[PDB]
């Protein structure tokens, strides 16, 4: 499979859905940030951090927009790379539900042998996993990998690529 | 004689050198420890895994004091003593724990949980070694107080900061257990006391008020909704608000009393008046449980009162459904309004007051600002008032940036607050009476000579000192009935602002620090560590670090960049400011302009006048004709005079000549001062070259909103050093112009370009003379809009230089512009619709 | 404003300057040119002891170096090393006493008079054959 950038549309849907602990398909992706939260602002101040440390800076007022426009906005200064905090969050995904001798390195090397997709593809199915959370302790190997094989089908099924 | 220790989790290490003759025991701990210790990972970024050798150290002294007996001398008194002291020498450079914390967030791949579990162990620590925070600390905040160079205000918020205001209580209970357990357990045992005392009290507390059994059992604790109602809330974020005033006199060893005396003045936003009373009571450590008696006894008769004068009912499923697929809130007794002024809010209100009857009637209850309004009235009528106000917005994904400004739909929100009674209404007015009859009852006065600092209160912003009658009356009076007028209450003079209320980030502190924004007042949020990328607030960190970082001044823009005078040794008098210090002539710059500014002739003139122009490129279409017009300025000008150049963005046949040239010229040195990129702002990786690789002194960018502004800032933020000349220009300029106006987006933004000291921020559009510029330059311009003053470092002058002897303008062309009468600022609009004051506004190509 | 034609372009923009002088000088310094404080020449400064002794090194700052050897008081050598620029005819070359002070292991640079303008000396001082 062709080497790809993680698009930002996708990231800022990963990002929202999972600080908001609902599915990937409950966040609608033309929706403002006040939208989704409502009179909660506790949440709204950590969010708006969660974007001003994945890509720097954002527009001004970005909580009073829809994320169709954070999306094509961010695009234009993001560039295939995980930011700074969702590489920890990934880290803390994997040390708390994938279970002993799991390591990113090995789920890596597994999914780029057995499904054939390089490191921006990597990205997009790690964030796909991230958004919907297990929530579970994967302790059998094998059912942790039908879960990644499952986020990587997720994956496949949103961006339209076959495999 | 010491034997090393290591202790270990993977990767990371740490050395203790412990007593041989207390080795053997200090030897037991340290597999026990790795026993309970998990499993070392990659990263460590598990839960309940050590992330730096500080945390496990820190660790280490938590399972240490687990086992340490306080009544009893245990066996491991000796060994906690070390370890402790070995972590405060190696970690805590003479610092305060909370530094550290803040320390391990910023650098290190530390989540706020593990540093919350640091302060915790260090704390119990400090207390299970028998070493309570006796020794006052050398805070830099409250040595700078000591010396009178920075005056403290208490602030305590209320209701409608969270809806999840009990884990506040949670983490102060776990992180602080034993600087405040004793407080909450007081507190828990005084309500108790008070629903078995009131006659009707335990109807209202339907799953009673085991507030201990809650902190203790997260599973026991009741649902959010059962919280969030004030009979509860009401003590409880009173409890918090104290907590964290205790946590903050402990860790600083201060008794109260110290703390309150180290305070200029205290007040608080609805309830929160309650306890900046309580704490102007207070005293020694031994005298604290009377007044905070006091205040938990007026908050629960509040919370009872009030809750049987206007006891939620359920709302009709029709209304919720509205709201929610209308994108509103659950409707609750008080609806936000932010980015409406007060007249429009109290019209929108008279509207929905005129159909109503009188007991169902809405009232604007807080003015938290010049344009953030809360009304309070029944849930049912607030909804009317959003139906209302929903019809009167234009969507929030609308493009309004091609429409003129004074024709704009205006954009507002307007949310429900996570509160459960109408605070400050007429509703709550049949419990005044019975409030005070039950304050009386439980012997619970405030008292004006008892009060030893001033307490400003919530409607006049007057001390309460000076109030005639009961105190405690008034204090009712102003949270049940009487609106809060923020910016009246908060007139005080203060550098430093201590937010204890709750909500943190989300509470009355922020609020009051966009009220304050720009006139040198720094706000801490005293109940929440974190850290602001902005760093515009503190956080708890500031109030007890010791270095410089606990002192920080905010920016007074009036002081920060006051217009000048200075002299050079010739005698020649100049402005001083931000732009004139850096190319040293006045701060005063004819732009770019086609074609007035295409004459080498010209711009010879005015450079040899002393005064910076640019030569347009937009009157040029090839590098040959531009480099012969350069050429002609050069012969022109005098030896070690400059100049700078315009290039349209919008022409990228004019950019992919024009840049090359200048590159080419800077590099044979030609006298280039600057470029100016007009009609639109570069891309960071286009400006990042233009920055790079030209040559120039600095780069002229004009932004024609707030977009573009925003688009500066990021080009200024990337390149901190090189300056950057950010010159806003209203639609009322001559040229190609904008639909915006020259004021509002300044307002919105200056606060934010003043973050970035390497803008030199310059003013165009409408100026022809000293007398229009002044008011910018001294920055009381912006004092007619409420503001605080917002100085500019220079201005530019188009339209006015057009009829000059040097402009080759044709005469007869003089005398045509010279006939124009002009129009003030508010009605440049009409150029739009027909010729104002000789000027018409007309589509280009 | 556009009313008088063909008033000559320092005209103007001195009559703007001007204004505001006169407008400060009443409202900041008590209508008194004696108050406005003097310096030697006004410019170039980015909006970001008598006898001393420096030893350059392999970490030591560019910008802190300059800064040292400069001085506090603005005069000749305030310029000689802050200006960026100077001046051959009417072009505008890199400062070549920034080149040559560049600080590098072994340069030692002895200020002596660095008190008084008219008399100070900044000598530089390598390992020169040894
Ligand atoms: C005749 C004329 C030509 C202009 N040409 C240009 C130009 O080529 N590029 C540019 O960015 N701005 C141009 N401007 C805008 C000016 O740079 C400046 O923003 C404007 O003149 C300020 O408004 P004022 O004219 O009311 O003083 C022009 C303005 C005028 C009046």
């Amino acid at each position: 499979i062709a080497d790809e950038p993680v698009k930002a549309s996708l990231l800022l849907h990963v990002l929202v859905a999972h600080k908001l602990k609902k599915s990937l398909d409950s966040i609608p992706m033309s929706k403002t940030i006040k939208d989704l939260v409502g009179g909660k602002s506790t949440v709204q101040n950590e969010i708006l951090g969660d974007l001003g440390k994945e890509f720097g800076t954002t527009p001004e007022k970005p909580e009073e927009t829809p994320l169709e426009e954070l999306a094509e906005t961010f695009q234009d200064t993001f560039s295939g790379a995980l930011g700074k905090q969702s590489s920890s969050l990934l880290s803390r995904l994997i040390s708390s539900k994938m279970p002993g001798g799991f390591t990113i390195t090995v789920a890596r090397k597994y999914l780029q042998t057995r499904w054939g997709l390089p490191s921006g593809r990597q990205d997009g199915v790690l964030l796909v996993a991230l958004s919907n959370e297990p929530a579970a302790r994967l302790g059998s190997e094998a059912d942790a990998k039908a879960f990644l094989d499952s986020m990587a089908q997720k994956y496949a099924s949103i961006v339209g690529v076959d495999l | 004689s010491t034997r090393p220790l290591t202790l270990s989790h993977g990767s990371l290490e740490h050395v203790l050198l412990v007593p041989t003759a207390s080795f053997f025991i200090a030897s037991q701990l340290q597999e026990q420890f790795n026993k309970i210790l998990p499993e070392p990972t990659e990263g460590f970024a598990a839960d309940d895994e050590p992330t730096t050798p500080a945390e496990l150290v820190g660790k280490f002294l938590g399972y240490v004091s687990s086992l340490v007996e306080p009544s009893k001398v245990g066996q491991f008194d000796q060994v906690l003593n070390l370890c402790l002291t070995e972590f405060e020498n190696c970690y805590l450079e003479g610092n305060d724990i909370h530094a550290l914390a803040a320390k391990l967030l910023q650098e290190n791949d530390t989540t706020l949980v593990k540093t919350k579990e640091l302060i915790k162990n260090y704390i119990t620590a400090r207390i299970m070694a028998k070493r309570p925070f006796d020794k006052k600390s050398n805070s830099a905040l409250f040595r700078a107080v000591g010396e009178g160079n920075a005056q403290l205000v208490a602030i305590f918020g209320g209701q409608g900061n969270t809806d999840d205001y009990f884990e506040e209580l949670r983490d102060l209970y776990q992180t602080y257990h034993v600087l405040v357990g004793d407080l909450i357990k007081f507190s828990a045992e005084t309500l108790s006391e008070l629903i078995r005392t009131t006659l009707d009290a335990e109807k209202v507390f339907t799953q009673g008020l085991n507030i201990l059994e809650w902190l203790e059992n997260p599973s026991n604790t009741p649902d959010k909704d059962y919280l969030l109602s004030i009979p509860i809330s009401c003590p409880l974020i009173g409890v918090i608000q104290l907590a964290h005033y205790v946590v903050t006199a402990k860790l600083l060893g201060f008794t109260p009393g110290e703390l309150r005396s180290y305070l200029k003045g205290a007040t608080g936003h609805s309830q929160g008046l309650v306890t900046a009373v309580a704490i102007a009571e207070t005293d020694s450590w031994e005298s604290f449980f009377v007044s905070v008696r006091k205040a938990i006894t007026v908050l629960f008769f509040i919370g009872v009162r009030c809750y049987e004068a206007y006891p939620n009912t359920s709302l009709p499923p029709s209304i919720l459904e509205d709201s929610l697929e209308n994108n509103e809130g659950v409707p609750s007794p008080m609806l936000s309004i932010s980015n409406l002024t007060q007249e429009q809010v109290q019209d929108y209100v008279n509207k929905t007051n005129s159909h109503l009857p009188a007991g169902k009637q809405v009232e604007i209850s807080l003015v938290n600002g010049a344009k953030n309004l809360v009304v309070s009235g029944p849930p049912q009528s607030l909804y009317g008032l959003n139906l209302t106000l929903r019809k009167a917005k234009a969507p929030s994904g609308l493009d309004q940036s091609r429409i003129p400004f004074s024709e704009r739909k205006l954009k507002f929100s307007n949310r429900f607050l996570p509160v459960a009674s109408p605070f400050h209404s007429h509703l709550l007015v049949p419990a005044s009476d019975l409030i005070n009859k039950d304050l009386v009852k439980n012997n619970v006065s405030f008292n004006a000579k008892d009060i030893q600092i001033p307490v400003y209160d919530t409607f006049d912003g007057s001390d309460l000192r000076v109030l005639s009658g009961s105190i405690s009356e008034r204090i009712v009076d102003c949270i049940i009935r009487l609106p809060v007028k923020w910016e009246t209450t908060t007139q005080f003079k203060a550098t430093h602002i201590l937010d204890f209320g709750p909500g943190g980030a989300s509470g009355l502190g922020v609020l009051t620090h966009r009220n304050k924004d720009g006139t040198g007042v720094r706000v801490i949020v005293a109940g929440t560590l974190d850290i602001n990328p902005d760093d515009d607030y503190g956080f708890k960190q500031e109030i007890f670090d010791v270095t410089s970082n606990g002192l920080k001044k905010n920016p007074n823009w009036l002081e920060e960049y006051h217009p000048k005078l200075i002299k050079n040794k010739s005698g020649k008098i100049f402005v001083e400011t931000k732009f004139s210090k850096l190319i040293g002539r006045p701060p005063l710059l004819v732009p770019g302009m086609t074609p007035c500014t295409v004459s080498p002739d010209f711009v010879a003139a005015t450079t040899n006048a002393g005064y910076t122009i640019e030569l347009a490129g937009g009157g040029y279409f090839s590098a040959a004709g531009m480099t012969a017009a350069i050429d002609s300025v050069v012969s022109q000008i005098e030896k070690g005079s400059t100049f700078g150049i315009n290039l349209i963005y919008v022409n990228p046949f004019m950019l992919q000549w024009g840049i090359p040239l200048i590159k080419e010229l800077r590099s044979k040195g030609y006298p280039i001062q600057f470029l100016t990129i007009g009609a639109g702002v570069p891309s960071l990786e286009v400006a990042s070259e233009y920055i790079e690789t030209l040559g120039l002194k600095y780069l002229g960018l004009k932004p024609g909103s707030i977009d573009a502004i925003s688009q500066v800032i990021n080009i200024a933020k990337a390149h901190p050093n090189f300056p950057i000349a950010l010159q806003w220009t209203g639609g009322r300029g001559g040229g190609h112009h904008s639909f915006e106006d020259a004021h509002t987006p300044m307002l919105q933004m200056y606060s934010k370009i003043r973050r970035h000291p390497n803008i030199m921020l310059i003013f165009g559009s409408g100026f022809g003379s000293a007398d229009d510029t002044y008011p910018y330059l001294t920055g009381e311009w912006s004092t007619k809009f409420d503001y605080p003053p917002m100085p500019f470092d220079g201005f530019l002058f188009g339209s006015r230089v057009m009829i000059a002897k040097e402009v080759k303008t044709s005469p007869d062309a003089k005398k045509c512009i010279a006939a124009c009468t002009g129009v003030p600022d508010d009605k440049w609009e009409q150029t739009y619709k027909k010729p104002t004051g000789g000027i018409v506004t007309v589509r280009s190509e | 404003f556009t009313k008088v034609i063909d008033e000559p372009i320092k005209s103007i923009m001195d009559g703007i300057h001007d204004g505001h002088i006169k407008k400060l000088l009443h409202q900041y310094y008590g209508d008194d040119e004696s108050k406005i404080p003097a310096v030697e020449y006004f410019g170039g400064e980015s909006p970001v002891e008598d006898s001393a002794v420096f030893k350059a090194t392999s970490s030591t700052d560019e910008e802190s170096w300059f800064k040292a050897l400069a001085g506090s008081e603005i005069n000749w050598r305030h310029a000689s090393f802050l200006c960026s620029f100077i001046t051959q005819d009417k072009m505008f070359v890199s400062n070549p006493i920034r080149k040559v002070f560049k600080p590098s292991q072994g340069m030692v640079v002895e200020i002596s008079n660095g008190n008084t303008s008219s008399k100070t000396v900044v000598t530089l001082s390598e390992p020169v054959q040894g």
